[PDB]
């Protein structure tokens, strides 16, 4: 009896059997929908892939923002084309596991725990923590896990396999918004950049040339007096454009929101500011135990620079330390997998017949 | 707290995906390619070592942190985790074993393969510390394994011998004996320098080993070696002492390494550094030097080794190395 682990993500779901060292499958979070006859069986909805790879007949949601869930219904379909499209399993038949961001409010996981009970007749079901499954994941149960993706980015201090709430740090500012960003300050370049087809485009420029730079400044510098920086993309139709500057103005933006509008502070300030959240006692363990994951902390050189600027808050003492596993796309899900393949799972699980007694509150009690 | 260690104590050995029992008699060994986790009582609240070995795969290892984990919550979550990877044991984990050394071999179970087969014929170093903590880390039947500055234990299934290097102390000597005992034979304790022809048969090869008029002095217990750690990657060069024991994973691919023996100081250049980090490395190893203690022995030798091009009398100072590692 295999169980099915689940990681939606705000942009990508990762899905897999537990045991595997990998999800199998990997697909946008994005259900789409006629904009208002088409062939025959017109379908209601299409989803992931199927929905991207067309858009001229939708208008493309988001069943998650910012690590929360907002449009169950939505949501359904994105969990039934896993389980019998993707996966292509029936849900009654295997335990599932599904992740959760750090704050998740109680009302939706019970609204999850019902779902998966009352909908997909599941079995057995349990929900994790997203940021702590990283951590388990590189053999760690104590430590800042930094858990920057395509809609939020989380500081998330654990110790000894607990997260501590009054210490997290969310900022709405990830993946997606670093995206549209870049297709800015392209379009200021020069090159245009606004259709949805094309925010694709720049999607794949971001994750293929895009770097955190050391020192803006002097990068910017050196941007400016040569071309030393610059780098050539050829775009679909063969055309050629070069991007410089932006290339590192891009991610600039995790150290400092200030450039897409935002009030927050950078990353490695929240970060700071999270530590100091903890016990005075458990600050060495966490400056030594950064661990970083997600897509948005797959930039070349953001590790680096991360251990900078924390060097220069923290006290000159405080030896830092940044994880960055090449895995780190799917720490959460490895982590998961490994998690529920455990034969201590069998016991924390939530049966069914527990949630017929017991309801949905039982996820509070249970899983925590 | 801290005690003893001869406190009552719970080992367990993540396997596949489920933490079994480590049989009691046998609690001093460790297969370096597994993950542990090991309780231990105090005498006077416990303690949860989670050991990983330098060896084991990252599907044990998140095993063993989950575990570590659910263990502390079952317990209620009084006891104190700590996370220790082979080769950093901290000076009371290593005394959980009422003074034996604590014994790595290789391999373990790998699951999808199960335990793996002893060997067939067999070598040890074993190395102590400072504070006497010893380790006997198996290492490749080859001659070119030795280090004058340790003892080494060479088990074969035809014969066996317990070499004792130069420079070797006595922990090592004691520890060596303890590691003969523990799995079985007699030696033909033999010296260095002064070896019959079918010990150099067991490793069937010729010899060359790692040693050095450093690695020979047994009052090395005075200025021990030390690894520092130079990397420029945060703008500002910046140099670490590496603690611990020196182990070829503290070598940073991506910078420079110091390595001074006191009598001498190798400059390691890690493959992906940089120039500029050589270069500041080099600087302060003369600058180490000259701000001398005077106690500074007159113009020591600065000497440059390039990553996976590093002589003998550099791998002997590093508890079991490994040719192919970096590749
Ligand atoms: N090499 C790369 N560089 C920079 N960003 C990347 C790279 N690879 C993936 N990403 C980004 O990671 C994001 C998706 O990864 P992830 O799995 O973290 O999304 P997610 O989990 O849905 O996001 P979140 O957890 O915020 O909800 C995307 O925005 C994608 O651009
Ligand atoms: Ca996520
Ligand atoms: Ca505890
Ligand atoms: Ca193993
Ligand atoms: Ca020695
Ligand atoms: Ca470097």
């Amino acid at each position: 009896t295999t169980a099915l682990v689940c990681d939606n993500g705000s942009g990508l779901v990762k899905a897999g059997f537990a045991g595997d060292d990998a999800p199998r499958a990997v697909f946008p979070s994005i259900v789409g929908r006629p904009r208002h006859m088409v062939g025959m069986g017109q379908k209601d909805s299409y989803v992931g892939d199927e929905a991207q790879s067309k858009r001229g007949i939708l208008t493309l949601k988001y069943p998650i923002e910012h690590g929360i869930i907002t449009n169950w219904d939505d949501m359904e379909k994105i969990w039934h084309h896993t389980f019998y499209n993707e996966l292509r399993v029936a849900p009654e038949e295997h335990p599932t596991l599904l992740t959760e961001a750090p704050l998740n409010p109680k009302a939706n996981r019970e609204k999850m725990t019902q779902i998966m009970f009352e909908t997909f007749n599941v079995p057995a079901m349990y929900v994790a923590i997203q940021a702590v499954l990283s951590l388990y994941a590189s053999g760690r149960t104590t430590g800042i896990v930094l858990d920057s993706g395509d809609g939020v980015t989380h500081n998330v201090p654990i110790y000894e396999g607990y997260a501590l709430p009054h210490a997290i740090m969310r900022l709405d500012l990830a993946g997606r918004d670093l995206t549209d960003y870049l297709m800015k300050i392209l379009t200021e370049r020069g090159y245009s950049f606004v259709t949805t087809a094309e925010r694709e485009i720049v999607r794949d420029i971001k994750e293929k040339l895009c770097y955190v730079a050391l020192d803006f400044e002097n990068e910017m510098a050196t941007a400016a007096s040569s071309s030393s920086l610059e780098k050539s993309y050829e775009l679909p139709d063969g055309q050629v454009i070069t991007i410089g500057n932006e290339r590192f103005r891009c991610p600039e933006t995790l150290f400092q929101p200030s450039f897409i509008g935002m009030e927050s502070a950078g990353i490695h300030e929240t970060t700071y500011n999270s530590i100091m959240k903890c016990d005075i006692d458990i600050r060495k363990d966490l400056y030594a135990n950064n661990v970083m994951s997600g897509g948005t902390t797959m930039y070349p050189g953001i590790a680096d620079r991360m251990q900078k600027e924390i060097t220069a808050l923290a006290p000159s003492t405080m030896k830092i330390k940044i994880i960055a596993p090449p895995e780190r796309k799917y720490s959460v899900w490895i982590g998961g997998s490994i998690l529920a393949s455990l034969s201590t799972f069998q016991q924390m699980w939530i049966t069914k017949q527990e949630y017929d007694e017991a309801g949905p509150s039982i996820v509070h009690r249970k899983c925590f | 707290m801290d005690d003893d260690g001869t406190g009552q104590k719970q080992i367990w050995r993540i396997e596949g995906s489920n933490k079994v029992p480590v049989d009691p008699a046998t609690y001093g060994q460790f297969y370096g390619g597994d993950s542990y986790i090991i309780l231990y009582n105090y005498r006077h609240g416990q303690i949860i070592y989670n050991w990983q070995g330098a060896q084991s795969t990252q599907d044990e290892v998140a095993a063993s942190a989950i575990l570590t984990a659910q263990l502390d919550e079952e317990l209620g979550g009084t006891p104190v985790q700590s996370r220790v990877v082979q080769g950093k044991e901290p000076a009371h984990l290593m005394s959980l074993f009422g003074g034996k050394p604590m014994i790595i071999y290789k391999g373990g179970t790998s699951r999808e393969g199960g335990q793996t087969a002893p060997a067939s014929t067999r070598l040890f170093q074993v190395r102590a510390n400072s504070a006497g903590a010893t380790r006997a880390v198996e290492v490749l039947p080859k001659a070119g394994a030795l280090n004058s500055n340790d003892a080494f234990v060479l088990k074969t299934p035809s014969a066996a011998y317990l070499w004792v290097g130069t420079g070797a102390s006595e922990a090592e000597k004691t520890g060596a004996q303890e590691l003969l005992r523990v799995l079985r034979a007699q030696p033909v304790q033999v010296a260095e320098g002064s070896e019959p022809d079918g010990f150099w048969e067991a490793l069937g090869g010729k010899a060359a080993y790692r040693t050095s008029p450093r690695l020979k002095d047994k009052k090395m217990d005075a200025h021990p070696p030390r690894l520092f750690a130079c990397s420029n990657k945060i703008g500002r060069f910046v140099i670490e002492e590496v603690p611990g024991e020196l182990m070829q994973e503290d070598l940073a691919t991506d910078d420079v390494m110091l390595l001074d023996t006191w009598d001498q100081v190798f400059v390691w250049v890690g493959k992906d550094s940089q120039e500029e980090e050589k270069t500041e490395a080099l600087t302060s190893a003369k600058r180490y030097i000259e701000t001398d203690p005077a106690n500074r022995d007159r113009r020591t030798p600065i000497t440059v080794v390039k990553q996976g091009f590093e002589p003998p009398s550099f791998v002997g100072w590093f508890l079991g190395w490994d040719d192919d590692y970096w590749s």
